[PDB]
């Protein structure tokens, strides 16, 4: 019926951060996931649940599409099962996740001289976050138990840190592009046959 | 919550907070070592002093958790690292003074001038001449001129300072809860807590002493030849049973006896093995050494060299329109960029160096995964060992000969082996008696045994009894020679090369035993072997986590520095100078004097 468009997800001009990710439906078009599959420009192409190459031949209640900027280690904490201040407290994948996880490098676009202090993340919580749930929240967070009343001071941090992405650092230290797919199959009618 | 997990979480906060700043910092003074101008000085000093203030409130923020609740390891010793307090300790006047001596004594030693009475309107350096005159002269009495003279100017010149120097130092170790400013060096070898591995401030000198006895019967019979041969030079003034004078032996201080090759060799009619022609006849470059130097680590089961390190490193020096200071260094800047920075031309001796940071770099790329206080060697030798025991085995004529440079007829015999080693000793068995010394001084006068009116006279007195090095003019307590050289004046620790020395000797006998090698220890090179590898990466993985004891049990079987691998590497020059001496006199008497 109609190409849906990849091209605002992928190839967009800004992406949005871990702790506010961007989070968009897919709905009523034909997909064509074999210029995703075999771009090579990808630098981690993992899906888990549903077979990479038999996912054409396949119907869809419900498909949608989250992006981020993440570092180069972090990518592994996006998955099922891992744990870490990402999988914990930014993003929650389920333990029954059936999608797909893309990532791949940015530092030709991500990073400039003097640094690109502007991806940020939330490092501190008080509790994980059950799978797929937004946290935006701006409070202080306490360490120990004594007040320090909306101020800053002892055993009272920001939760929010900033990214440093220098065009030097190392392929660890580097931005990542991450967009996760994620399908929910049920009997309602079809949305996205590709 | 206990402030178990309020530490922890100061501790991740302070981490992610800190790297940054450090690579900031890095990056700025890697630009001015690269290319020197005032902005650059600007930028380098800016960025550091935001990075101390940075540590400094951190560290004040940090004092406030007891350590008598951890029961972590690794969080006490990042917590102890943290709260040490630094010259922060004392009053405003007592540091402003401090650093004001401690830069002016550098400021001094670095601008020393010195004046001939033949010539008074030209006067010259300590570092391009004067170093040159002491180590490529044959003559007695300019020698003994310009070492007198260099030694009693900058002496009588620094040791007013040096001697309250001495006291203020001492209260700021005090202060921090130490007996004198000798347990504050000595506290990096220290280690408690762990049952079975603790190591106290004061055993390292029942140590260090109790090695050197072993290692005076391989030493005396040397300093027997060097003595020998060099009556031959200077027949006038040397003496059958004495000592050596100082001016005689190469460097201003007598660090090491490597300027002494030309007057001491075995049998000087056969040829060294030097490979800088047949690498200028290859047409070498400065890509093929380092190609060669990674390669030499990718056989052994080691990572390869980053990206960055290609791209951004400075290989070559960058020409005249751009300077450089180009002391060979091995950069770890944080957030994993790693780099080289080298002035290198085509010789024999950056083949080696090119290894030696090379090391290095293996060495930070290892223990990068690790917090980031926890981010160096097990203690301050252990770099310097695993840096020398990679030329050690690229040194080898059969690591020459598979590379390719020496034509595969070049045969060795006991000769070009005893010059091997003989070149190898000067070097390397000729600096510990002068270290241990020198150290063993500093302890005594730190720790208070040697009265202000008798310290330059146990100095001698020590030299006579350890090194065997007699004075040619006589001093009073008016001078201070001890002073002179660069690490004592500029307040480093020394005993950082002793035990690199019997270190790098373990892991050598250690690696090339596991290595499947027989024969004589000197000819084992590790090339082709990732049973010896992954034995050494499962140490270098470490860092600071874990004592040093059990990060040296690991790899050599031992918890402590032994000696057997040294004596067993210069066996074969043992055997040949017990016979070279079988009719001279071996040691000394303090009995003879030179004036």
């Amino acid at each position: 019926t109609n190409l849906c468009p990849f091209g605002e997800v992928f190839n967009a001009t800004t992406f949005a951060s871990v702790y506010a990710w961007n989070r968009k439906r897919i709905s009523n078009c034909v997909a064509d996931y074999s210029v995703l599959y075999n771009s090579t420009s990808f630098s981690t192409f993992k899906c888990y649940g549903v077979s990479p190459t038999k996912l054409n031949d396949l119907c869809f209640t419900n498909v949608y599409a989250d992006s981020f900027v993440v570092r180069g280690d972090e990518v592994r904490q996006i998955a099922p099962g891992q744990t870490g201040k990402i999988a914990d407290y930014n993003y929650k994948l389920p333990d029954d996740f059936t999608g797909c996880v893309i990532a791949w490098n940015s530092n030709n676009l991500d990073s400039k001289v003097g640094g690109n202090y502007n991806y940020l993340y939330r490092l501190f919580r008080k509790s994980n976050l059950k799978p797929f749930e937004r946290d935006i929240s701006t409070e202080i967070y306490q360490a120990g138990s004594t007040p320090c009343n909306g101020v800053e001071g002892f055993n009272c941090y920001f939760p929010l840190q900033s990214y440093g992405f220098h065009p030097t650092n190392g392929v660890g230290y580097q931005p990542y592009r991450v967009v996760v797919l994620s399908f929910e199959l049920l009997n309602a009618p079809a949305t996205v046959c590709g | 919550s206990t402030i178990e997990e309020q530490a922890k979480t100061f501790l991740d906060k302070f981490n992610h907070e800190a790297e940054d700043l450090f690579y900031q910092s890095s990056l700025a003074s890697w630009n001015y070592n690269t290319n020197i101008t005032e902005e650059n000085v600007q930028n380098m000093n800016n960025a550091g002093d935001k990075w101390s203030a940075f540590l400094k409130e951190q560290s004040t923020l940090a004092q406030m958790y007891p350590l008598q609740e951890i029961q972590n390891l690794t969080v006490k010793l990042q917590l102890q690292a943290l709260q040490q307090n630094g010259s922060s300790v004392l009053s405003e006047d007592k540091s402003k003074r401090l650093n004001t001596i401690l830069n002016t004594m550098s400021t001094i030693y670095s601008t020393g001038k010195v004046c001939n009475p033949d010539n008074p309107q030209e006067c010259l350096l300590l570092e391009p001449g004067l170093n040159e005159i002491m180590a490529n002269s044959l003559d007695y009495n300019e020698r003994l001129w310009a070492w007198e003279s260099w030694r009693s100017e900058v002496g009588k010149q620094l040791r007013p300072l040096y001697e309250e120097y001495v006291v203020l130092k001492n209260e700021m170790a005090r202060a921090n809860h130490y007996e004198d400013y000798g347990d504050y060096w000595r506290g990096d070898y220290e280690v408690n807590g762990v049952d079975g591995y603790d190591y106290s401030r004061g055993q390292l000198i029942e140590d260090v002493e109790h090695t050197f006895e072993e290692i005076k019967p391989l030493y005396e019979h040397l300093h027997a030849y060097v003595r020998a041969k060099l009556m031959n030079a200077y027949p006038s003034y040397i003496s059958p049973i004495g000592c050596l004078p100082a001016h005689l032996l190469g460097d201003m201080w007598g660090r090491f006896w490597t300027n002494l090759y030309s007057l001491t060799v075995p049998f000087g009619q056969k040829p060294n093995i030097d490979v800088t022609d047949a690498m200028v006849d290859q047409a070498w470059d400065a890509q093929r050494i380092f190609k060669e130097a990674e390669k030499f680590f990718v056989s052994v089961g080691l990572p390869n060299m980053t990206q960055g390190f290609w791209e951004n490193s400075m290989l070559t020096d960058p020409g005249n329109v751009q300077k450089a200071v180009c002391h060979p260094t091995a950069w770890d800047l944080g957030k994993g960029d790693f780099r080289i920075l080298m002035c290198t031309k085509v010789t024999m001796d950056d083949f080696l160096t090119a290894h030696h940071e090379m090391g290095h770099i293996q060495y930070d790329m290892a223990y990068a995964a690790q917090p980031f206080l926890l981010r160096n060697g097990a203690n301050e030798g252990f770099h310097e060992a695993v840096g020398e025991i990679m030329s050690l085995s690229a040194a080898t004529p059969k690591h020459l000969k598979s590379i390719g440079l020496l034509s595969p007829d070049f045969q060795e015999d006991n000769e070009t082996e005893i010059n091997f080693l003989l070149k190898q000793a000067l070097t390397i068995v000729g600096t510990l008696p002068f270290t241990y010394m020198l150290e063993k001084w500093r302890w005594m006068v730190f720790k208070g045994e040697i009265p202000k009116d008798q310290w330059m006279k146990k100095w001698w007195e020590m030299k006579r009894e350890i090194v065997g090095v007699v004075e040619p003019v006589p001093h009073d307590e008016t001078y201070c020679d001890p002073a002179s050289l660069f690490h004592v004046s500029n307040d480093y620790s020394f005993i950082r090369y002793y035990t690199r020395t019997l270190y790098q000797f373990q892991f050598q006998e250690a690696l090339c035993q596991a290595a499947k090698h027989e024969g004589p220890l000197h000819k084992c090179d590790i090339s082709n072997s990732t049973e010896a590898g992954q034995k050494l990466f499962n140490m270098l993985r470490l860092g600071k986590s874990e004592p040093w004891t059990l990060a040296l049990e690991n790899v050599v079987g031992a918890k402590n520095m032994n000696v057997r691998p040294l004596l067993n590497y210069f066996e074969p020059l043992f055997t040949w100078l017990k016979d070279q001496n079988k009719n001279s006199f071996v040691g000394w008497s303090t009995d003879w004097s030179p004036y």
